[PDB]
């Protein structure tokens, strides 16, 4: 509760490795938006130890943007070793998790000329590109697997397989037949294999709305149901059991946070946003106007870190 | 041109100072920017590269609807202009707008405070629920307030309307059709306003007669922007329908016996992008970020772009997002034409979006009549 | 009152159009978020440019600098022409810019142009504004002479009469009367020094200023800026019928030392800085409180957005 | 058109946070703004050819806002000033070197000039003397709040900054005196500079500490107030700038903490002390004009940020820039603004590399000083 003072001039005997961690471990006490960093970061390792498979759960909530980034490498490791139980991401979240399987997202610059991207071919995320080459290989493996699920749906009384999450979860089968080498280092993947159950209510909104127009266009049938995958996330976040201690780890704050946070029970939450209160809007993260509004309970620890998660969220999933 | 900002002569009228926003440096160009592209969306004029008028694709974030811009909303679903005898318009959830905006995709939610707001008041600051300065009130899922009883009405009618379509239907002629998609959902609710409320006003005992509890339940059902965008037909999109309070009711009415309803988000998609790519001039005037900006965008993408744009947010562009994007990664993907003039206002939607509506929109419909 | 209201659009097509935009501006109270921020603010403004003018009460104006490199100067003009402000706190480059909009004109451009090429022309950017470099020339025709005459009336007193910012830019603006008698109608320190307005500014060489400063001290050293005299001036006059108001368009030092040394009755915030930054421009209204920069009594009320875009709505006269 | 590709935090290097640093260049958006933000400032502690129109070592121009030194980047900026590393062989200083005893520019430290804001070395001062408590009325500056007794009270803080004011106010009279007797030349010398007042507070903070220990009462014995004073006189950055050498200009000196005591300590009788500004920017446009290479680190914006790099427009331009604020460029401000329109003006030249990290400063500055900073003296030092 008070603000340290590190000697720097300490770490220079001092391994370097342990040198940078000295301040990393000082972080709860730097002040201003580095305490938050500590205490998100306690909380996250904690949870990623302790709640792997005793009566405790972790659910993670990312952004589609932090996919398109290299954290969806960091994400995967998570999903790989069955530390998360639950994932919650808005459609862009799966889309470029299996895209990265058939081609490469490539760093570029905010002053990039956009014009000059489109007529090379470029799409721009920020700072990053992704060509169109990449959906062009993904219409080549997705509109196969929606004409599966067509057939799946239609002999079916349309009432097997309708929801995202049966629809991601054979994504991630799908993904190991089809590409068997790249599949390992892909979100989705893992979380087929370790059973954990991926939520996007909002599937049609990017490259899978549009692959499924051009497929709808001709074979009109196939068909979507987010409503039972909150029946389904609220089944995982209940705890009348009471040993659970479930933690929410939520990085960016968009419909994930909200869709999560409202459908699962928390213990432990981790902000990891950028907005601000002004905007009032269900991504500035507030922590009281959270409470208030049945997101947070009034007895959840809680702690909110403001910041490009891209910088805070590998110093809060590295391990120690 | 010079920077001049208001003078002595024209701090005295409000035109002569958002008509000075132009020549004042900073974020007021860019609104007056976003003036003139208002103005181009509402200009009949030729296709893109035979005059049209273009198609306006408006999205709106969930909680802008607690806020007064519901107000505006509104206008831009009521008042509609006769298209001109020369101009073509660039051509169940029904898709034939006659109104200033022809297509509404908005955030989940966004409905909910809608209906919310005819049945209580919105309070302001200086169990009760927070979005900033604004409080609201939502009570129980099974309460009696009037609120919980529209919206309980609402599912109920759905589940009924949904049972009848299955059990009169139980390849290319092989729908899902007793599913509901959210447009159709939310287009039905305001075809329902009318008689829902009168009902609600019954049940909860404020108004016992019921010839008052008909006209007080037109009345504030008149106020919603569902009953505007149902009588004058512009389809209410929302893929994001899943994560609003609307559920809290779908998911225990299901409690008790009945399964839940069946949502359908491929018609959704299906109608939306077909708008657009069967558009041949459109316009896109988007509230804030999020799940509302990238399908419209996405929408576009289906026509190789859009027109017009005008982003009224307060996001940054240093996350990498899709809501703090500047207009220029738009053009990469192909959501936003070449051709093309766009603006975005970095501010505060509530500070913006009135003064658009009131200085462009307004005053349009008033040099057409 | 304390309620969201709900105004009807169509009802404004049949009123007149000025009357329209002024309904939906006197409906912002109640409107919801930001813009109610703008409307409590829009009330304490207007009634404060209107009841303190002269009758025991005072207006404080706190501006940051780029603030008058937008069009906002001549709206700022107006307020000190018409001695409704009672006093003027900016930074540095809301001194200097004032000025040179006298001998130049600052242009509008986009925040997209090449900065390399923009250099390469002679042309400085600000934001989404352009300053040519020939401005600057001619304010070293301007200023250069003025700190000459400065620095012989300092040594003829030994340091002890133009010593202060607040001196020296009411004779900046008595020398743009005489050197400039026709543009000089335009510029807010020409009616600061006409009306008796001080300007405060105790980071005074942090801008062109400080640049001819420097050129003018590598050649004549002895002439002196003491800024801390400004302040005994401004606490003075902000020691409290004794209604004072405080206009702070912008944060940073224009806020602190206005509400640090003023204190004022009732106080109106237009930033854009968030909490996260654990700064003074992150105007936080009970942070401020703990500081002693507000009184927990203080009517004040905040609007988060582009002052560009605020200003006028919140001077448009009544 | 070279193109690397999108990867972050592998399985094998979230176990050591020397490469998850390191990949933080292909990680995207952010991340490799500060991966940028790393790499500009390891040339900017490399030994360099001269301006691009004989190796030098560039002159670092580093910013401070002031609530920084709240927090823990008051620890990062001590080491910036503490240590010392020797310059090698065949390298001379950037800048070719040239009672109120002025401010040394000879910085035998890892950064060579300090800019500051008003109330800045105030928090540095009163986080000796008390201790930051996080979320006598208690001030907040945000996640952090701390104690502010009266101007004159008998806090250890109080006391420490009126003993500064009054050696300064007595100081200040006998230069005053000295200049009254002699003839007339012509500058006026009695007036101090805030650098000037940085750096005597810097040589009197120990002294000072050992008064204010004792007139405070909370040591009652002289060798261990002297031993405790000097030993708290050491925690600030003020020690180790007056030290080294680094100048510490703050044009904003006037709206800080310190003017409480100043209009106090004149309400007895005596007159205000007397600042001078032209010295200031006089001293430190020349430290930037006479350089031949000239870094820039800024921690936050506002006065600061402008104030560096209008000392480097002097000399058409600075070579690196690293600007670490979380200010957006909507509202067209000094703090807010791109490096890009730092090159319209000249203060960053045209043939520069920079790189603005829009995120807050706590989060990255501890990183940066201890990714390259204690690594490049670890270097320096341990390889010999
Ligand atoms: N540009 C993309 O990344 C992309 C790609 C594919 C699909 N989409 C679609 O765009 C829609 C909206 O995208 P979204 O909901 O996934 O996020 P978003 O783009 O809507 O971001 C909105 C909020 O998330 C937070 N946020 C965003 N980026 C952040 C960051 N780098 N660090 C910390 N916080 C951050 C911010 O608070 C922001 O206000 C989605 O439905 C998605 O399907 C986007
Ligand atoms: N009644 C409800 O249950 C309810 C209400 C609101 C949101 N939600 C849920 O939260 C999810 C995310 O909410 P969202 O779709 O509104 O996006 P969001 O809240 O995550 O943020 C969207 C972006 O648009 C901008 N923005 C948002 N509101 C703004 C405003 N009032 N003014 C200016 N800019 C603004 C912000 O920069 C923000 O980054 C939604 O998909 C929804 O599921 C539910
Ligand atoms: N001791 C005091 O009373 C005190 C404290 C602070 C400031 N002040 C006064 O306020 C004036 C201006 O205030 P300032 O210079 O401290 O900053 P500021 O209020 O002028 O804002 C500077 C900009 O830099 C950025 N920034 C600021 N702090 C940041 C942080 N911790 N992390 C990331 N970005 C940050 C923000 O975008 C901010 O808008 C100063 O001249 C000073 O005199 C006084
Ligand atoms: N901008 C110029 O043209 C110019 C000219 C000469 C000197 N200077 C010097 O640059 C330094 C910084 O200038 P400053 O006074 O603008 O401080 P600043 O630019 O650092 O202010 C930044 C903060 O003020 C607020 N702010 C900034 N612009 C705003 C806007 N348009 N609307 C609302 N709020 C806004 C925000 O909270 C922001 O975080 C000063 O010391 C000044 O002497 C600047
Ligand atoms: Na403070």
């Amino acid at each position: 509760r008070v603000i340290g003072d590190l000697d720097y001039s300490n770490l220079l005997n001092i391994g370097q490795e342990e040198a940078i961690r000295c301040v990393l471990n000082a972080y709860p006490n730097i002040g201003l938006e580095a305490t938050n960093l500590g205490r998100a970061r306690r909380i996250v390792q904690r949870a990623l130890n302790d709640n792997g498979m005793d009566g405790n759960k972790v659910m993670l909530a990312y952004t589609s943007n932090l996919i398109s980034s290299g954290l969806r490498d960091t994400f995967a490791c998570l999903a790989r070793e069955n530390r998360i139980g639950a994932v919650v991401t808005t459609a862009g979240g799966v889309e470029e998790d299996v895209i990265k399987c058939l081609g490469d997202t490539l760093v570029g610059d905010f002053a990039l000329n956009d014009h000059a991207l489109r007529n090379n071919g470029l799409n721009r995320v920020g700072n990053l590109l992704v060509p169109n080459d990449n959906y062009r290989n993904f219409e080549d493996f997705f509109v196969p697997l929606l004409r599966r699920l067509h057939e799946q749906q239609r002999d079916s009384r349309w009432t097997t397989k309708t929801t995202p999450s049966q629809i991601i979860a054979e994504i991630g089968a799908a993904l190991e037949s089809v590409r068997p080498n790249d599949c390992g280092s892909s979100l989705i993947y893992w979380c087929y294999r370790n059973d954990i159950p991926v939520f996007s209510p909002a599937f049609t909104d990017g490259s899978m709305g549009d692959m499924i127009y051009f497929y709808n266009y001709s074979r009109k049938g196939l068909v979507v149901d987010p409503v039972p995958d909150v029946r389904r996330l609220r089944q995982l976040g209940c705890k009348s059991t009471n040993v659970g201690r479930i933690t929410c780890i939520v990085l960016g704050a968009g419909l994930p946070k909200h869709h999560l946070l409202r459908n699962v029970q928390a213990d432990a939450v981790v902000y990891v946003t950028t907005g601000s209160d002004a905007d009032g809007c269900e991504s500035s993260c507030n922590v009281m106007a959270d409470r208030a509004n049945g997101l947070l309970s009034p007895n959840c620890d809680v702690v909110r870190v403001h910041g490009d998660a891209t910088i805070i969220s590998p110093l809060l999933l590295l391990r120690s | 041109q010079v920077v001049v900002g208001p003078n002595q002569e024209d701090l005295h009228s409000a035109e002569a100072v958002l008509n000075r926003y132009s020549t004042v440096g900073f974020q007021a160009s860019n609104l007056a920017r976003a003036f003139s592209i208002c103005e181009m969306m509402l200009t009949p004029q030729s296709p893109s590269p035979v005059m049209v008028q273009p198609t306006l694709f408006v999205g709106v974030t969930a909680n802008l609807f607690g806020t007064g811009c519901r107000e505006a909303i509104r206008f831009l679903c009521t008042e509609c202009v006769p298209l001109p005898n020369g101009v073509e318009p660039a051509t169940p959830s029904p898709c034939d707008s006659r109104a200033l905006i022809h297509v509404l995709v908005v955030s989940g939610g966004a409905m909910e405070h809608d209906i919310r707001r005819a049945c209580e008041s919105y309070k302001l600051s200086r169990t009760d629920c927070h979005f900033g300065n604004v409080r609201y009130n939502s009570s129980g899922v099974a309460s009696r307030n009037l609120f919980s009883c529209v919206m309980r009405c609402l599912v109920k009618r759905l589940a009924e309307a949904q049972r009848k379509e299955k059990a009169n239907r139980e390849a290319y002629y092989d729908v899902c059709s007793w599913a509901i998609t959210p447009s159709t959902l939310w287009y039905m609710a305001g075809l329902w306003m009318a008689d829902i409320f009168t009902e609600a006003l019954q049940e909860t005992g404020e108004v016992t007669d019921e010839k008052v509890a008909s006209e007080e339940g037109l009345k504030r059902a008149k106020s919603t922007v569902l009953y505007w965008a149902a009588r004058n037909g512009v389809p209410i999109f929302s893929p994001s329908l899943t994560d609003g309070d609307i559920m809290e009711f779908i998911l225990t009415a299901g409690d008790t016996g009945v399964p839940l309803l069946q949502l359908d988000l491929v018609a959704d998609i299906h109608r939306l992008n077909r708008l657009a790519m069967r558009s041949r001039r459109t316009g896109m005037m988007i509230l804030g970020g999020g799940v509302v900006k990238h399908h419209v965008c996405n929408a576009n993408l289906m026509r190789n772009g859009a027109d017009y744009a005008v982003f009224l947010n307060n996001a940054q562009e240093f996350d990498g997002s899709d809501a703090g994007a500047r207009p220029g990664e738009a053009v990469s993907w192909g959501k936003l034409r070449l051709d093309s003039t766009a603006v975005k206002v970095y501010s505060e939607v509530t500070i913006v979006f009135p003064l658009i509506v009131v200085h462009v929109f307004v005053a349009w419909v008033r040099m057409m009549r």
